[PDB]
RNA sequence: CGACUCUUAGCGGUGGAUCACUCGGCUCGUGCGUCGAUGAAGAACGCAGCUAGCUGCGAGAAUUAAUGUGAAUUGCAGGACACAUUGAUCAUCGACACUUCGAACGCACUUGCGGCCCCGGGUUCCUCCCGGGGCUACGCCUGUCUGAGCGUCGCU
RNA sequence: CGCGACCUCAGAUCAGACGUGGCGACCCGCUGAAUUUAAGCAUAUUAGUCAGCGGAGGAAAAGAAACUAACCAGGAUUCCCUCAGUAACGGCGAGUGAACAGGGAAGAGCCCAGCGCCGAAUCCCCGCCCCGCGGCGGGGCGCGGGAAAUGUGGCGUACGGAAGACCCACUCCCCGGCGCCGGGGGGCCCAAGUCCUUCUGAUCGAGGCCCAGCCCGUGGACGGUGUGAGGCCGGUAGCGGCCCCCGGCGCGCCGGGCCCGGGUCUUCCCGGAGUCGGGUUGCUUGGGAAUGCAGCCCAAAGCGGGUGGUAAACUCCAUCUAAGGCUAAAUACCGGCACGAGACCGAUAGUCAACAAGUACCGUAAGGGAAAGUUGAAAAGAACUUUGAAGAGAGAGUUCAAGAGGGCGUGAAACCGUUAAGAGGUAAACGGGUGGGGUCCGCGCAGUCCGCCCGGAGGAUUCAACCCGGCGGCGCGGUCCGGCCGUGCCGGCGGGGCGGAUCUCCCGCUCCCGUCGGCGGGGGACCGCCCCCCGGCCGGCGACCGGCCGCCGCCGGGCGCAUU
RNA sequence: ACGGACCAAGGAGUCUAACACGUGCGCGAGUCGGGGGCUACGAAAGCCGCCGUGGCGCAAUGAAGGUGAAGGCCGGCGGCGCGCCGCCGGCCGAGGUGGGAUCCCGAGGCCUUCCAGUCCGCCGAGGGCGCACCACCGGCCCGUCUCGCCCGCCGCGCCGG
RNA sequence: UGGAAUGCGAGUGCCUAGUGGGCCACUUUUGGUAAGCAGAACUGGCGCUGCGGGAUGAACCGAACGCCGGGUUAAGGCGCC
RNA sequence: GCCGUCGCUGGCAGUCGGCAGAGCGAGAAAGAGAGUGGCGCGGACGCUACGCCGCGACGAGUAGGAGGGCCGCUGCGGUGAGCCUUGAAGCCUAGGGCGCGGGCCCGGGUGGAGCCGCCGCAGGUGCAGAUCUUGGUGGUAGUAGCAAAUAUUCAAACGAGAACUUUGAAGGCCGAAGUGGAGAAGGGUUCCAUGUGAACAGCAGUUGAACAUGGGUCAGUCGGUCCUGAGAGAUGGGCGAG
């Protein structure tokens, strides 16, 4: 029965909720297995970047949010072609590569171009045979003081 | 304190797997420290009581300065039984009083080919912890 | 909490009326002493306790920052007061300076007979001491759930860098190390009451400033807080109630009793 | 005064509350996260010097081998054990073994009937009879083997 | 008639494999209610839930868009916060109820058929050789047998790809050992009081242990030990030690593989049908002129097809490319093994079950299903004497205690027996008021002390006042010296740090010819605050003082010889 | 009228979500890390600001398309016929009335032998600014109706104001 | 001269339990022969409330309650109980 | 007179002391105000201001509401240099008291190991009932009753013990559709022997189908085994999400 002056609320408790009750004991248990594994992971990796691959500069849809500027998901072959890396080699140097993406703008496609830049100037690279250097490969001055970064690699900033 | 997250402070456990250790655990359980004239000989504190050793009851109605020989360890008790630690029954005949081996010094050991193992074994290993902290 | 299934792992239904037997359900037949004699409610023997305790109680609280912090200020406000500490309990009759500093060496002790000589020389050893005369065992089923032994609290020891002072202390009975990056609450103001002893390293009386930081210069360690403010300066209303200013503007005191 | 009855106190009985203990539960969290025709889970029946139940095990039956340990097990007997030409007791457990029913598998479920092959007594290959061992369930895949068709053909 | 193929189909205890059943907390596929709510009830709700059936794994499922969007666009799946109690559904009642975007945890892609190209360039099986051999493989032989042209392998898959030519670039990549190079499990061990007196039945209790403040402490968690133990024992701490096994990450060597890429032109090729889709029916969904799924009928196309949340026609645009397949991580877990913990319960509680408990017991069965912990430190568990047939007693003894005597800690209440005291014909009991008697208490029974003063008899190493030393209070010491601070105030040929949506030499990269403009980056200038040195005052030191000076008080040491 | 022979132990407004008001606390036009991340008791505590996404608050109104919260006086110009209308350049500026705690001014006065005579206070006739709040009247924003006349320009219009 | 008397500090705002079976009496009063009946109006009670009286008593007369000493009353009483 | 509530939105920081001067109860708005000229070293209590003090009026109460509990229960963080084997909890008590009460504190006894005061924190926190639940115990009550089927008696034995056991002698019953002698189903050791007298056999037992010790069921021909009956039930096939 209702009170003299009050809300109609309906409350969503006519099924049995009781059984489908998900408590958050193990929030604390399961925050230190994500930061066990992943120095586990960074530990794995020895000096590549521990955020993982670069991701490119991304705006949005949604006028409500087409102003802010993102971390989308990989670099359109376009870009890629512009930079001058083939996509089947760009996944093993860091670089986030989906297909999925169009490029309709130029003034996001040069960004990104010059965000590939940008990382393949900052990128030290380990010659493949030890023992041996290669072409297009740091020289042992760089890869004595090549360490691991941290946090984002190439953060996005508004 | 105790930091190792695997050994328990639990109360009932360890006094559960006090009372349910097997008797190879219970004989260590069953250790007795050394007389002052062993330990400044051997650097030994304590040792798990066998049965042919000479000791002396410190703690109880029967302490005192007689040394006996430990007749049996009767290990599912907890308890040993001694050369002249003993009572009478009603009727006459005579029993022995069990001692436990925490109230209890040793005064002579019975060297084995084993015990020896045991003596260097603590040795070694103090004064490898002698070296750890000096 | 206790199981959900408990009192409700049998099948009973009540007889109903009639029978001259109080309605209650009752266990089904069998040739056995709970045969017929009152399953669930909590009025019977055996049954489910009324409103069995779940596990989704609200068990934790959570503080607005601002207010653990205006508490960590009030609980260090508090500790430079030698009667809100000698009021907590503690033996400091002889401490020579209640914001107790000391050099930094003292975080390079590694052995405890160090920070015992340190205990004595500043004549903080009366509060282990008075440790050692507090330690008793418990009273009530708290022995038998791991709670076995009690003991008072003893000084709190504020450090920066941990060179092995926790190591050194941490076996002396009472003695509680802390962090200045990390000051908890629940340490420096043990029971909910303010004025504990407090000893500190310079390096960490050093810090005070950058963490929380004076009224007008910002707390430079934290984003945005600057220290609380004061709803009254002069706090001596008694140097205020006697004072020309107010004294003069005050009537005659009519204290005759009719 | 006496009996009986009532009340209070003393002690004594019936009963086992209260308190004090706790090798038990409940809940939370962590790590792993593994059964079976190479016979699972479960059931049945057996095994101890003295043994009913629990527990352990399976005719090698309160356990075998191995390794670690290093002198007991114990309720009483008895029995091992230079403690080193050698190892009591526990724990571990990787070798071996592991009765019948059970997906349970020759046919049935009484414990009844078989068929085949190879051994030992019987015989002296004379099949008989007895004992021992190995096989003989249903579907299904790859290939092998033998076959069916006035199915489609080719040659005789 | 026979012979030999191929197709289709049988038979084997044929050679070699595979499945079956159990568990089921979590997960996948179906089936699927009614209690209840609506104050009735029928649609709705409960609910795609309970029950039922099938199938798995340590996770499963999903998964690299026939997607979201309408932006300046995002880009596999799963998960959390938020969107959101929202849009929407609904006797528009009860009630029900998503998604997009955004911030996070995690992060990874791929593979076929088809279309073509290649001498089927491919695969399985048996026999023999050598090795490897406890996850059945590597290499060699076999005019050895099969599968397969009704299509095996390599390249290749929508992000385009293939082929010829031009160019440049270019030798590790993988597996298998042989052999050596420094995380997990298991076994063993590593500090210090039984130190002196004293309680007890027994100490782990109480006091002491100088000036090494009894000893150790990286060990003062806990458990045991005749109450209560850092130092008696096991343990605890420790990037402490010793010894076994497993594995990874490593480096050489052998025998194998694999004979390889990108860029610009040129010629070519490019896709999944009783499927989509439409009608209609039933269920489901927030999905409303049908969100999804399914049955039946019709039944496609290829500049085609689907989607763009109102049915239809026209025309534009956006968006993917369905009808084939695989894919870890983030995620779930009241079952299993092994663990740790707790402001939980403490034997009528907590699991039904602390115990020979899913046992005893009941039911023909499906099923139902308890009650039941505690002698004592140790059995030291009462020898022996004695009556009685025995149970039972009376002595005696054990124990600190039998006032603990084998269901024995403590041993309440109801109920009963006996002893003591009183009482008694309106059932008993009760409240108010007294009296009588009892029981103990007051440790009652000659009754309070305290201050001053007066006198009366005695005893001090004693009063006042001075001197020395120390200490403390106060000081408008009008305004003494020197400090310190100010949620004080101004100045400065001052240094510095934070911030700024206040302005402006080199550098990244960009369009136009090293000239020339836009912008990605640190200076620099400037503004505010703060900090630190500089001078000035102001004012505090009562949340924050030091020396000399003065006054006062106190203590101690003198001096006082006693009408104090 | 119903339950009750006696005694022991057990035994009944609990927890979660939502909402409303009241109350204490911190910050305050802001507020909060709850999700995520970084650093024995501790599964705690601390921290993040280029983690404040997002929630709630700061704007309402309309079903919607949408719109979205004082004005006055002054000249100068055009128009109507002394006012108004529009149009440029000035200054003034966020209503008013009534009640209204509080505060402010103060005629006069608060004694000591007698008058003048200043400072400090206090009382006080009367007069004021008026907190919060209440009543009333105006004003402002959105929807809607009625009557009207004008201004705008890349698109002069079933346009916009 | 705050425009009759007497008395008394008022005004306002949220949140809110219980209740929503009533009954009796004086007076008026409807149905009914009437009823300790059914149904209304005004006020007071019982319910929710003891105490003295009416022998007894929900409602009648007096009178309303903290625990006590003295005094005096109400309504009722004063042969004995 | 005492207790309490309400109101006075009452009074008290003035304990202002040889740096002193001890007052604001009195009918009448406001200063025991400033300046400007004519010896003996002495003086109770108070004030946890959430405290203390003074005045009046008041004091019912179901349903209901609110407050205050130095009322009580169990655990948690602090704190009592807390209590305790020279005796804690618990329980009993014709002992002494406190508080209006919830309740509490002492003394004596029993007992044998833990327990409490305060400030906060938390809750499965207070019982007279619910034909409440579980356990224990009463009056009824030494009462009802130990009454279906005719019947017992004498002597002896064993034995502590005899209406009930055993023997013998009498008298009786069942009266071959039996109270006889054997089997099926079912029971499962009840069979047989010796001993025991705790419990049971609704009195007693020297006895038992009780208890404790040990024994015992022998097949080519007796049955099962085999065959089919009513019927049950695979494969093939069909149906079926399964
Ligand atoms: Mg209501
Ligand atoms: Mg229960
Ligand atoms: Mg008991
Ligand atoms: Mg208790
Ligand atoms: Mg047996
Ligand atoms: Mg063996
Ligand atoms: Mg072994
Ligand atoms: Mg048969
Ligand atoms: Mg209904
Ligand atoms: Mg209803
Ligand atoms: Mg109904
Ligand atoms: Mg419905
Ligand atoms: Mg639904
Ligand atoms: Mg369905
Ligand atoms: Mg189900
Ligand atoms: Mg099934
Ligand atoms: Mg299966
Ligand atoms: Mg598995
Ligand atoms: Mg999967
Ligand atoms: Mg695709
Ligand atoms: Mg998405
Ligand atoms: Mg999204
Ligand atoms: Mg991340
Ligand atoms: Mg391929
Ligand atoms: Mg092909
Ligand atoms: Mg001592
Ligand atoms: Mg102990
Ligand atoms: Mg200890
Ligand atoms: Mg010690
Ligand atoms: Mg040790
Ligand atoms: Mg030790
Ligand atoms: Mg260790
Ligand atoms: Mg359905
Ligand atoms: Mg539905
Ligand atoms: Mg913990
Ligand atoms: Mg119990
Ligand atoms: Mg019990
Ligand atoms: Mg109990
Ligand atoms: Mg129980
Ligand atoms: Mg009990
Ligand atoms: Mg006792
Ligand atoms: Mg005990
Ligand atoms: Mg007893
Ligand atoms: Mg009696
Ligand atoms: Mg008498
Ligand atoms: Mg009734
Ligand atoms: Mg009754
Ligand atoms: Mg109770
Ligand atoms: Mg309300
Ligand atoms: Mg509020
Ligand atoms: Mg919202
Ligand atoms: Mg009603
Ligand atoms: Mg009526
Ligand atoms: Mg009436
Ligand atoms: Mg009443
Ligand atoms: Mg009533
Ligand atoms: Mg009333
Ligand atoms: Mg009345
Ligand atoms: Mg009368
Ligand atoms: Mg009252
Ligand atoms: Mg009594
Ligand atoms: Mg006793
Ligand atoms: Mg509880
Ligand atoms: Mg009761
Ligand atoms: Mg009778
Ligand atoms: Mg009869
Ligand atoms: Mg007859
Ligand atoms: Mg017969
Ligand atoms: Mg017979
Ligand atoms: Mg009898
Ligand atoms: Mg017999
Ligand atoms: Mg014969």
């Amino acid at each position: 029965a209702p009170s003299r002056n009050g809300m109609i609320l309906k409350p969503h408790f006519h099924k049995d909720w009781q059984r489908r009750v998900a408590t958050w004991f193990n929030q604390p248990a399961r925050k230190i297995r994500r930061r066990k594994a992943r120095q586990a992971r960074a530990r794995r990796i020895a000096p590549r970047p521990a955020a993982g691959p670069i991701r490119p500069i991304v705006r949005c849809p949604t006028v409500r949010y087409h102003t802010k500027v993102r971390a989308g998901r990989g670099f359109s072959l376009e870009e890629l072609r512009v930079a001058g890396i083939h996509k089947k080699v760009a996944r093993t140097i860091g670089i986030s590569v989906d297909p999925r993406r169009r490029n309709k703008s130029t003034e996001s496609l040069q960004a990104n171009v010059q965000r590939l830049k940008e990382y393949r100037s900052k990128l030290v690279l380990f010659p493949r045979k030890p023992s041996a250097p290669k072409k297009g490969d740091s020289s042992a001055e760089e890869l004595k003081l090549a360490t691991q970064l941290t946090g984002p690699v190439m953060p996005i900033r508004n | 304190m105790k930091f190792n997250p695997f050994v328990t402070s639990d109360r009932s456990k360890n006094r559960k797997r006090h009372f349910n250790a097997p008797s190879h655990i219970r004989r260590k359980i069953m250790s007795s420290p050394l007389s002052k004239e062993l330990r400044q000989k051997y650097n030994v504190r304590s040792m798990p009581i066998r049965k042919d050793d000479e000791v002396q009851v410190v703690r109880g109605h029967y302490k005192g300065q007689q040394i006996g020989k430990v007749v049996q360890v009767y290990r599912k008790k907890y308890v040993i039984y001694i050369e002249r630690v003993q009572r009478e029954k009603a009727n006459g005949t005579t029993v022995h009083v069990g001692i436990h081996p925490s109230k209890v010094v040793i005064t002579r050991l019975k060297l084995d080919k084993d015990r020896k193992k045991i003596l260097e074994r603590k040795a070694k290993s103090r004064q490898v912890g002698k070296e750890k902290g000096k | 909490a206790v199981s959900e299934l408990a009192g409700h792992q049998t099948s009973a239904e009540s007889w109903g009326t009639g029978r001259a037997v109080a309605r209650i359900p009752r266990v089904r037949g069998g040739g056995t002493h709970r045969s017929g004699q009152g399953a669930f409610g909590n009025m019977c023997r055996g049954g489910r306790m009324f409103a069995p305790t779940k596990t989704w109680r609200r068990w934790h609280r959570r503080v607005n920052t601002t207010q653990k912090r205006y508490a960590i200020c009030s609980a260090l406000a508090a500790s430079a007061l030698p009667a809100l500490v000698m009021s907590k309990g503690h033996r400091i009759e002889e401490v020579p300076e209640l914001p107790l500093v000391v050099e930094d060496k003292v975080e390079g002790y590694k052995k405890t007979k160090e920070a015992v000589l340190l205990l004595k020389k500043l004549k903080a050893w009366n509060d282990i001491k008075k440790v050692y005369a507090s330690q008793r065992m418990r009273a009530g089923k708290g022995k038998m759930r791991n709670r076995r032994r009690i003991q008072r609290r003893g000084p709190c020891v504020i450090y920066n860098e941990d060179n092995g002072i926790v190591k050194a202390f941490r076996n002396i009975p009472g003695i509680t190390l802390l962090n200045v990056t990390k000051l908890n609450i629940l340490k420096l103001a043990p029971g909910g009451h303010v004025g504990r002893f407090c000893i500190w390293t310079e390096s960490a009386f050093r810090k005070l400033d950058d963490l929380y930081g004076t009224w007008r210069k910002a707390a430079s360690l934290k984003s945005n807080y600057n220290l609380p403010m004061h709803k009254m300066l002069n706090t001596d209303l008694s140097r205020i109630l006697k004072s020309p200013e107010i004294q003069r503007a005050l009537r005659a005191p009519r204290k005759k009793i009719h």
